[PDB]
């Protein structure tokens, strides 16, 4: 009467057979895609996350990658969709909400097909011919640019104003689009997104943010050292000025008189003087170090009129070698094989209540800093998080410059290619192919559902316009009607839409093949 | 026209629970304001 008279497993271990395992994996995946659906589209809403054990850290976010990383799920099939969402954020940085909704709509349409007595291996084999016919019809519809500067710049402005839409930055979209497109062109083709330092601080409105022409450092200068020096020659170094060079051996002093100790002590103090004099042979007036500088060499730099900046980590030394143009130097033995930096004015600025070192007038300027101002701490965190999605997707368009019309036009495009294929192949796979084309057409439905429009009427108009020739038709969310995509300026990235189909089709394939869930005995937690 | 049925009451009851929480904090420090406001300890 029970699950076999004999006992195979231990106490606390559970097993699920075919008819109940499909029930757990299908309600677990739909639950994930229902919480996230509300944050999709230009008019998506926003969530609140409170921690119960992490000292009550209140964070407010919109993207569907930080929400899943925070929600603690115990469902085995819901952990796959949280992992695939993290990989999307770490690959292209945009499209986490769309990859989870699509992979959750494929599973919903695969439960009504099992109820029609269709083997799961039939659905999977029928979906493989649907993804192949969908990625061919998207590549053929891409517009390759980059041969003209006046055209490539207009393509990057449209991408930036499309990503910032669902995010809190959409209020000041005209201002944060120029800060997001100019900071990427400063990299001069290098994909090093770490070079952009986002400094956030309280006070001021969201409209007070700007992109500084030079550089900013949150460090301090030594005592009684010049605050400003015009036409500086910066030397970037990484050398140990702490106490003295310890000279790592197993050595010790074994003198027999206390006067001989005083002579050795005077030998250390003349060791650091020689090191400082070898630095000054370069003819500099701005020494920058990545370690601490003690009280002896601090006065030696201040007697010759040299600015010393101490305790700047790797993040602030690698960046300063790309801005001014110097090199990270050590051993100070050949002044002719080293290259110095350059500036035009260095001063101290007052942003709020803190002082920062300002670099006005630079040679290269391959790295920059962005100053974010806001009312609350949650706005600063969300502005930084949203701005990072604009920089990540603009670093991909420069390497692979081809764009695909978005705003619902791309989803209906691939959905029509599957329909024409499903009307050709005989057998049961014609039923499985229509489900794939049915799941792609609900992405535009959710966008129009959040805005309160008649979704069932707009999809019918789009499907009828995409089967007659109009390949650029899409949703117009500012009015509620149907508008062209090549006129309004709704543009996306080709790599982002390609990674959504391939990721959401693999996760729906791994989950669908499962027919037995075996759970081990959970590790118990010691209460006392 | 009578479309756009709203089948979810969670957003309505949450937006109303934010109003009552914020309005309650403003009522707490209303007394200490102006040249004749008292002090809290
Ligand atoms: N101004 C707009 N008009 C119409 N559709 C838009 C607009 N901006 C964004 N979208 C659409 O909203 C969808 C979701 O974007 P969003 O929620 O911002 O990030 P994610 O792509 O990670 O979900 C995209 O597929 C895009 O086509
Ligand atoms: N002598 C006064 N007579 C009338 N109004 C005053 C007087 N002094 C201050 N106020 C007003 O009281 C308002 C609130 O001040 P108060 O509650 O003391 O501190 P806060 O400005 O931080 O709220 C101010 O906007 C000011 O115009
Ligand atoms: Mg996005």
């Amino acid at each position: 009467l029970s699950l076999a008279p004999v006992n195979i497993f231990k106490a606390g271990a559970d097993e699920e057979r075919a008819e109940t395992a499909r029930l757990t994996s299908f309600i677990g995946a739909i639950a994930i895609g229902d919480l996230v659906k509300s944050t999709l589209g230009p008019k998506g809403m926003d969530k609140i996350l409170l921690s119960s054990g992490r000292d009550a850290s209140l964070m407010v976010t919109n993207d569907g990658a930080t929400i899943l990383k925070n929600i603690g799920v115990d469902n085995p099939a819901a952990k796959v969709l949280v992992d695939m969402s993290r990989v999307q954020d770490d690959e292209v940085g945009d499209g986490t909400t769309s990859v989870t909704v699509l992979a959750a709509e494929l599973l919903r349409e695969a439960e009504s097909l099992i109820a029609k007595k269709i083997h799961p291996q039939t659905i999977i084999a029928g979906w493989r011919e649907a993804t192949k016919a969908a990625r061919e019809a998207l590549l053929s519809s891409a517009v390759d640019h980059g041969s003209d500067e006046v055209k490539f710049r207009q393509d990057l402005m449209n991408i930036a104003g499309t990503t910032l839409s669902s995010k809190l930055l959409t209020h000041h979209k005209d201002h944060f689009t120029k800060l997001a497109v100019e900071a990427v062109l400063r990299l001069k083709g290098s994909g090093n997104l770490e070079a952009i330092h986002i400094i956030k601080k309280l006070g001021g409105s969201l409209a007070d943010s700007y992109l500084d022409e030079g550089f900013l450092l949150d460090k301090k200068i030594g005592v009684n050292q010049p605050k400003r020096i015009e036409n500086a020659k910066i030397l970037i170094a990484n050398t140990g000025m702490d106490t003295d060079k310890i000279k790592i051996f197993g050595s010790r002093v074994r003198v027999d008189s206390t006067a001989k100790v005083a002579e050795i002590e005077h030998a250390e103090k003349e060791k650091m003087k020689e090191k400082v004099e070898r630095i000054l042979k370069h003819g500099i007036n701005c020494f920058i170090n990545r370690q601490l500088i003690y009280n002896y060499p601090e006065q030696l730099f201040g007697a010759a009129g040299v600015m010393a900046i101490e305790h700047a980590d790797f993040a602030g030394v690698e960046r300063l070698a790309l801005v001014t143009g110097g090199e990270i130097a050590s051993t100070f033995d050949h002044p002719e094989l080293v290259k110095l930096g350059s500036c035009k004015l260095i001063e101290e600025v007052m942003i709020g209540e803190d002082k920062l070192i300002h670099f006005s007038g630079v040679a290269l300027g391959e790295a920059c800093t962005i100053v974010l101002r806001g009312a609350t701490q949650q706005i600063l965190d969300e502005a930084e998080r949203s701005l990072h999605d604009a920089l990540c997707v603009l670093a991909q368009t420069v390497k692979d410059s081809r764009t695909v019309y978005g705003g619902g036009c791309s989803e209906m495009l691939m959905a029509h290619a599957v329909t024409q294929l499903a009307n050709r192949t005989p057998g049961k796979e014609a039923v499985a192919m229509e489900s794939y084309a049915k799941a792609l057409r609900m992405l535009p439905t959710i966008i129009a559902d959040n805005a309160g429009y008649d979704s069932a009427d707009l999809v019918a108009q789009l499907r009828a316009a995409h089967s007659e020739g109009n390949t650029t038709a899409g949703l117009d969310m500012r009015e509620g009607t149907i508008g062209d995509m090549a006129i309004l300026g709704i543009t996306e990235s080709f790599q982002v839409k390609r990674q959504v189909l391939l990721s959401a089709a693999e996760a729906a394939e791994v989950i669908l093949r499962v027919d037995n869930i075996i759970k081990a005995a959970p590790r118990k937690r010691v209460p006392d | 026209g009578k479309g756009a049925y709203q089948d979810r009451d969670k957003p309505a009851q949450i937006r109303f629970s934010n109003i009552s929480a914020a309005k309650a904090v403003a009522d707490a420090i209303r007394t200490s304001l102006g040249p004749k406001g008292m002090d809290k300890m």
